[PDB]
RNA sequence: CCGCACAAGCGGUGGAGCAUGUGGUUUAAUUCGAUGCAACGCGAAGAACCUUACCUGGUCUUGACAUCCACGGAAGUUUUCAGAGAUGAGAAUGUGCCUUCGGGAACCGUGAGACAGGUGCUGCAUGGCUGUCGUCAGCUCGUGUUGUGAAAUGUUGGGUUAAGUCCCGCAACGAGCGCAACCCUUAUCCUUUGUUGCCAGCGGUCCGGCCGGGAACUCAAAGGAGACUGCCAGUGAUAAACUGGAGGAAGGUGGGGAUGACGUCAAGUCAUCAUGGCCCUUACGACCAGGGCUACACACGUGCUACAAUGGCGCAUACAAAGAGAAGCGACCUCGCGAGAGCAAGCGGACCUCAUAAAGUGCGUCGUAGUCCGGAUUGGAGUCUGCAACUCGACUCCAUGAAGUCGGAAUCGCUAGUAAUCGUGGAUCAGAAUGCCACGGUGAAUACGUUCCCGG
């Protein structure tokens, strides 16, 4: 990306709820191709917290997601020759990826004897603001402060 | 492992030196090249000279040695250690 | 009063029927819930019929060969969508406009000499 | 041309008085609202003596070369030349036209190889994106040289508008010893034309007014 | 019984074509009535060699031979036509079976 | 190759032809499910008494043109190089580059 | 870098083979060695009779085999004995009934595999190679050719570094495989080891590709 | 409980259980069981103790334990002073089965040992 | 100013075990070559013997392979002994061809020389062939012009492109080699032909396109059609072009290949071959058996399998493509726990065989443990190929059950049907793939940007 920037490629949206957040969710933790393998943890994870974490599987995933989600992130570039840890904005779609993609890195070290249980412990506990995952969010936004002095 | 069909395999000119000796019982080394024969019983008590490639190794033949080649007791390749 | 759709989706070939009836459909003389074992091919095969809302008006009789079956999902998807299309004639812009004729014609990329794949490439051993 | 028919015209106009060339002095009027203004009395006789050089080469068989790139003005002089049956220059001058006329022989050759291949046919055989391709090369070589295709030689007359704008084409000619004949404003050099008119240039009507009488005056030397 | 079915070979489309052209015309021409040549899937055989005689092997080329198959069936020959064939000689590149 | 090499070579195929039907019906009578012991011991011993050459399994693919012993290919007789320089020529019927 | 050649590149688009049989594989690899030693011995007899090329057409019980060549009366030879005496020795390798037919080059200044020997023998006779190069590229030229290129490389000369010195009029478009490009090489042992000789003529380009 | 020896059977499903046991596999185990009737998935707690005194007489029939311990012990003894080569090698604690040392030999050599 | 060069991502390498190559060391020999990118799963597309060039020993001297001559015999064929074999010694047969009855031919043996032979040295004498910069966009020339001239201009400038692509400008105008196009393959449609392929409408079906039949559809493979910034809108210098939109299977060189300018590195190869020179010639040539190229304190490169519940195991059940096959692929059936064996049909193959794809899905089980993870290693027992598996083959079965709990500094690949993962096939090949070459299945994440590194 030097001449003309593609930007990010198109993706078809969820087969089961028609949503595009949850079928790039499922396209950010399937491994090694195997979609039915992900998204069969993904809608039993969800499935899980519809009944007894919350209301509705749909919404509690973005009340999980704004619940972990970045605002301001330091993106290391050295301005005229000195290492500057210099702080920017995250944009919408880019934060909702790194919201998801650290929620699945988040549930990978829960362990819980099963992939379904530890992706529903993790989203719940995120909704509520009390993850592992939200850590991770607040390190970001520490980082950005303890940088401001490069503005 | 050759085939039990097949049966144990041992070169023409080793069987007949060995009946040749085994008749006479003459107790002198065999200068063979064989290693690819297997020591049968009728060759106990005989001593046996294999080439190593180099020489020929002297094999006093025994009992338990029957069902082996005869180039397994003699070594071929020479490793005194690097050190 | 039978219209007819062939559609491809990586190397697979799909012949597609349909006619006004019940709504039932046949896939290599088997039911949509046996031969797609996944709930997301289901839904692919159904996508055509969803959106032109004509799920009960027709029969469908489907074969297909080559490919997978996700490949073959895609395939019937297309078949279904030109026969559609062929059987109204005016659904021809929503379809489109769903990106349902869309033929992609996506497929495996040949390996190449020097190459452990297409675009893959062995190890620099370090310089 | 009589002297009220210039007038009306406009060719007593001229450039600025901030921009002249020195030699131009004789051939000058004077001022009038810091514009030179260019005596039609020394215009008449001189563009009459260039008349009747050029009716005498187009009686000889005279091939003439009008020479103008004006943006507006480029229709007036290939269309003078298409009525007198000469050859023109319509688009930007290119460098040693006249002096390597081996080369601009070959892009002749080029152009005319390209429209008859397409008559002939093969296109076909090419192709579509090639055939397309060939329409564009034969369009781009029938703007450039699509005056000078039939010139065959070297021309025998050059009649040149805004002497100054078309310079090199004038420093190939007298390289050549090929007559000019040219319309000179007051802000021209005039050492390069032999049959030098001096008057407006930048005007169309006034650059028409020369190409009229200059077509005709060749048609009644091809007449005879 | 009376029928024929031959089998051409190729390496090149524009020699077998003709071929098969040439025979069910002298085949139609008899009035036997013959099945078009039926084109049978080609063949592409392929190779891969090192360029390089010592050293590279990354380097590499791949050549390939595409043999081509036509089939045509002549289903009621009259028995001028059996010979009538054998009287036409095919050209170098073409292989012919004839079976019955 | 050196000259002796392909000598070596056309020694072995000379001599696995003149030994083919002998060796066939003593491998025959060896791995027979039902032979006398006996019978099977004396085709055992009679197999090794034969030359070695005379296995067809001791001769090694060398390219004809030029005696060469790595590189073989079956479908022409020649190795790499001479293939691809026959090739190129012209001279191999069908043979071509291959893209796809 | 290393370029394809020339003709290989363009057999089946512009160049036809110089060989075409049908043999499946229990034969192929014998009609290959049967071709070789015929391409091999006809070289080797009409040395002096300048052959251009040698094409080959294996009917089912038969070989035929097409000479292309420069001066014909020499092959034909007086009362076409020599080439029947060629039929039988050529017969006798193929194994099988033959037939020679001859082909003239008009044109033998525009036949790449000539022009090749053409230079080799004058370098082998030590004609300067400069002299070799520039008359064919002007013979070939007059003849009608598009372009021709020439190229000597090794010992020039005699001149201990080898170096390659080339030669090209008019236009040698390799990359068109439209084009009609007729190459060939030839190699002179002279006193001082091998000098190649490539050399590439350009004919126009053929549309219609084979036909 | 005591099956074949001092080693004790896990309470886990039988056939994991019996595979414990030295000299016994899990194609041992599915032959051990089928023999006693005993089922694969049954665990060793929830068994009667005839139960299991009839797979410690099934047991019985293989060599498993020390009496095989000490016959493999003899088998490589044999090699060993026979002198023969596949015993040089185990007495070099050398791969015997033909892999290569020049690299890759570590489960026999051990750990790397620099200079 | 560009490039997976970095950034943004995803997955690795570096740790473990093994496979493989190299260095080193060892050895009688561990044959030779390739050595920063651009050597190190490289020559080698397949070292048990052979291959084989290496070593030990046994042997030959016009010779294993060629021509020439002389002498003696048809050629060929069957068996004995000695020997590891090479070889040495022997024993058992002919008369076909024109026969100007001379003899010559096919061959074999023997003698003498001219010679053969050399994988012997030099790739710093070479041809040919190849790598690399780099598929980077350059490298030049004619004529004109400029300058006293070496030279310059064109080829720079403004823009714009993947592009020295293109347009404008300009003493330049053109051209050549490049770039693009012409070629192959892929995506849509149409025409033609319909078996061994196909089965929509029909008649029966032993419910099998199987069988009457059908030529519709899939498909096959030959010929065509289609995409060009062509159409619209905006931006732009009324330019090129760019952005967007319509239509369309396809949209801006649609995807992928083939295609590698002038030259650079005295780059690689005298061991494919060819070749100047030098060198050996009862030996540096030739034959044979056995050994070695597989060694093993170690170091490095490239890979494979893992370390597990997105998983292991059991059972049940789906959906491929591309290929190969006659000393070949080898069904069904029987026997064997199994590798396999016996018997034996079919198929030179859209027919028959290789040949059941596996990840997948359904059910059950396992419960985070060095484990029902992992499979190294070793023991016992086998099958096949092959004269022959000791050194040193593959595979099967029983048992054994290492290290390994995601890997430091550092470093590699990749921009889409790609990465990742899952199987299938082929060449070489008696046998011997984790390599190489090809094939399909499932199938992502990310790209703000051009500061830094790397190469132009
Ligand atoms: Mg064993
Ligand atoms: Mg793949
Ligand atoms: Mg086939
Ligand atoms: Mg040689
Ligand atoms: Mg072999
Ligand atoms: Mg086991
Ligand atoms: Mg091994
Ligand atoms: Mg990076
Ligand atoms: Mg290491
Ligand atoms: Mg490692
Ligand atoms: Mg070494
Ligand atoms: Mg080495
Ligand atoms: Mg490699
Ligand atoms: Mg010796
Ligand atoms: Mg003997
Ligand atoms: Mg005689
Ligand atoms: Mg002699
Ligand atoms: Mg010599
Ligand atoms: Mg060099
Ligand atoms: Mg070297
Ligand atoms: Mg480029
Ligand atoms: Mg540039
Ligand atoms: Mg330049
Ligand atoms: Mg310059
Ligand atoms: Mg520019
Ligand atoms: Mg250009
Ligand atoms: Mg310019
Ligand atoms: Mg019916
Ligand atoms: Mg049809
Ligand atoms: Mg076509
Ligand atoms: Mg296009
Ligand atoms: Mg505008
Ligand atoms: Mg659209
Ligand atoms: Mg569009
Ligand atoms: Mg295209
Ligand atoms: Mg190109
Ligand atoms: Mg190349
Ligand atoms: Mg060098
Ligand atoms: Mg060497
Ligand atoms: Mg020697
Ligand atoms: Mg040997
Ligand atoms: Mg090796
Ligand atoms: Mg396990
Ligand atoms: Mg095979
Ligand atoms: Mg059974
Ligand atoms: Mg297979
Ligand atoms: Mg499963
Ligand atoms: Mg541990
Ligand atoms: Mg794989
Ligand atoms: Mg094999
Ligand atoms: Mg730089
Ligand atoms: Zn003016």
């Amino acid at each position: 990306p030097r001449r003309r920037v593609i930007g990010q490629r198109k993706i078809l949206p969820d087969p089961k709820f028609g949503s595009e957040l949850l079928a790039k969710f499922v396209n950010i933790l399937m491994v090694d191709g195997k979609k039915s393998t992900a998204e069969s943890i993904v809608y039993s994870a969800l499935e899980t917290l519809a009944q007894r974490s919350g209301k509705s599987e749909l919404e509690a995933f973005e009340v999980a997601l704004e619940n972990v989600r970045p605002t301001v992130e330091v993106k290391s570039r050295r301005v005229g020759g000195s290492t500057y840890q210099v702080p920017v904005e995250v944009r919408p779609v880019r934060r909702n990826a790194l919201a998801m993609r650290w929620i699945v890195e988040a549930a990978r070290k829960r362990g819980d004897k099963s992939m379904a249980l530890r992706l529903a412990n993790e989203l719940s506990d995120a909704a509520e603001n009390k993850g592992t995952a939200v850590k991770k969010r607040e390190d970001v936004h520490r980082m950005a402060e303890a940088n401001k002095a490069f503005a | 492992p050759r085939s039990l069909k097949k049966g144990p395999f041992i070169d023409l000119h080793l069987l007949k030196k060995v009946e040749k000796a085994v008749e006479s019982g003459d107790k002198k080394p065999l200068r063979t090249w064989s290693r690819r024969s297997t020591i049968f019983p009728n060759m106990i008590g005989l001593t046996i000279a294999v080439h190593n490639g180099r020489q020929h190794v002297p094999v006093f033949v025994t009992d338990e040695m029957v069902g082996h080649k005869l180039g397994e007791f003699a070594p071929t390749r020479t490793y005194r250690g690097h050190a | 009063n039978q219209y007819y759709g062939t559609g491809r989706r990586k190397s697979s070939a799909a012949r597609v029927f349909i006619k006004p009836g019940n709504g039932k459909i046949v896939i290599n003389q088997r039911s949509l819930e046996q031969y797609f074992g996944r709930e997301t091919a289901r839904m692919v095969v159904r996508q055509p019929l969803e959106l032109v809302d004509m799920v009960e008006k027709l029969d469908l009789y489907i074969t297909v060969k080559g490919g997978g079956i996700s490949g073959q999902a895609g395939a019937i998807r297309h078949g279904i969508t030109r026969a559609l299309m062929e059987y109204d004639e005016s659904l021809r812009s929503e379809l489109r406009k769903a990106g349902f004729v869309t033929r992609d014609a996506r497929q495996v990329e040949r390996k190449k000499v020097g190459l452990r794949k297409a675009r893959r490439r062995p190890q620099f051993s370090k310089r | 041309v009589s002297m009220r028919d210039m007038l009306k015209a406009g060719v007593h106009f001229g450039h600025q008085t901030r921009y002249w060339n020195p030699k131009m002095k004789p051939f000058i009027f004077g001022a009038r609202n810091k514009v030179h203004i260019i005596n039609l009395e020394k215009t008449v006789p001189m563009f009459n003596e260039a008349l009747a050089e050029l009716n005498k080469i187009a009686s000889r068989k005279g091939k003439i070369l009008f020479v103008g790139t004006k943006r507006a003005a480029s229709e007036a002089v290939k269309d003078a030349a298409l009525s007198c049956d000469q050859f023109f220059v319509n688009h930007r001058w290119l460098g040693g036209m006249l002096t390597n006329w081996k080369t601009v022989r070959q892009s002749i050759k080029r152009l005319k190889d390209l429209e008859t291949q397409s008559q002939d046919g093969t296109f076909d055989k090419l192709t579509k994106k090639e055939a397309l391709m060939r329409t564009r090369e034969l369009e781009k070589l029938e703007n450039s040289l699509g005056g000078i295709k039939d010139m065959g030689g070297l021309p025998d007359a050059l009649f040149v508008i805004d002497a100054d704008h078309e310079h090199i084409a004038i420093k190939e000619a007298n390289n050549l010893g090929i007559p000019v004949f040219a319309i000179v404003d007051t802000n021209s050099d005039p050492d390069g034309v032999d049959f030098v008119i001096p008057g407006n240039d930048d005007a169309i009507r006034a650059v028409t007014l020369y190409l009229g009488a200059v077509a005709a005056t060749v048609r009644e030397g091809r007449s005879q | 019984n009376q029928r024929i079915r031959i089998r051409l070979k190729a390496f090149d489309h524009r020699l077998i074509d003709q071929a098969t052209a040439e025979i069910v015309e002298t085949a139609k021409r008899t009035g036997a009535q013959v099945r078009g040549p039926i084109p049978l899937p080609t063949r592409k055989e392929r190779f891969t060699v090192l360029i390089s005689p010592h050293v590279n092997k990354d380097a590499r080329d791949q050549y390939e031979i595409r043999t081509h198959l036509r089939l045509v069936d002549i289903v009621e020959p009259t028995e001028k036509t059996v010979d009538a064939l054998m009287r036409l000689d095919l050209a170098a590149g073409v292989d012919v079976q004839i079976s019955l | 190759a050196k000259q002796s090499m392909k000598a070596r070579e056309v020694k072995r195929v000379a001599l696995a032809d003149k030994y083919f039907a002998k060796r066939a019906e003593l491998k025959a009578i060896i791995s027979d499910v039902n032979a006398s012991d006996e019978d099977r011991w004396n085709a055992v011993l009679k197999l090794q008494t034969l030359p070695r050459d005379s296995s067809p399994s001791r001769q090694r693919n060398r390219c004809r043109q030029t005696g060469r012993p790595h590189g073989f290919l079956r479908k022409f007789g020649l190795s790499r190089i001479k293939v691809r320089e026959a090739a190129m020529r012209g001279e191999i019927p069908g043979l071509k580059k291959a893209s796809w | 870098g290393q370029k394809v050649h020339p003709n290989g590149i363009r057999l089946g688009i512009v160049k036809p083979w110089n060989s075409t049989w049908f043999a499946n594989t229990k034969e192929f690899a014998d009609n290959l060695d049967s071709d070789f030693k015929v391409r091999q011995y006809l070289t080797k007899e009409l040395a002096k009779a300048s052959v251009s090329r040698i094409v080959i057409e294996r009917p089912a019980k038969s070989i035929r085999v097409t000479i292309h060549t420069a001066r014909p009366g020499i092959v034909i030879g007086k009362k076409g004995e020599d080439v029947e005496k060629l039929r039988k020795v050529v017969a006798d390798i193929a194994g099988v009934p033959a037939q020679i037919n001859i082909a003239e080059v008009r044109k033998p200044e525009l036949d790449a595999k000539l022009v090749a020997d053409s230079i080799t023998s004058q370098l082998e006779r030590r004609v300067m190679f400069r002299r070799a190069m520039k008359r064919a590229v002007q013979n070939a030229m007059r003849l009608g050719a598009k372009g021709i290129k020439v190229e000597v490389s090794g010992r020039l000369g005699g001149a201990e570094i080898a170096r390659t010195e080339w030669y090209r009029e008019g236009r040698v478009p390799l990359h068109t495989l439209r084009a009609d490009i007729d190459y060939n090489t030839s190699e002179a042992h002279t006193t001082y080891g091998v000098i190649g000789v490539k050399v590439w003529i350009f004919k126009g380009e053929i549309l219609g590709g084979m036909a | 409980a005591r099956i074949a020896g001092i080693n004790i059977p896990d309470h886990k499903h039988a056939v994991i259980a019996l595979t414990s046991i030295y000299g016994v596999g899990k194609t041992r185990s599915k032959a051990i069981l089928a023999a006693a009737g005993i089922a694969e998935d049954v665990k060793i707690s929830e068994l009667s103790e005839g139960q299991i005194d009839t797979l410690r007489d099934e047991v019985a029939k293989f060599v498993v334990e020390g009496d095989l311990r000490r016959e493999i012990s003899m088998s490589i003894k044999r090699l060993m002073d026979l002198g023969c080569y596949r015993g040089l090698r185990h007495r070099r604690g050398l791969p015997v089965r033909g892999q290569r040392t020049k690299t890759n030999a570590r489960t026999r050599k051990g750990p790397r040992k620099p200079i």
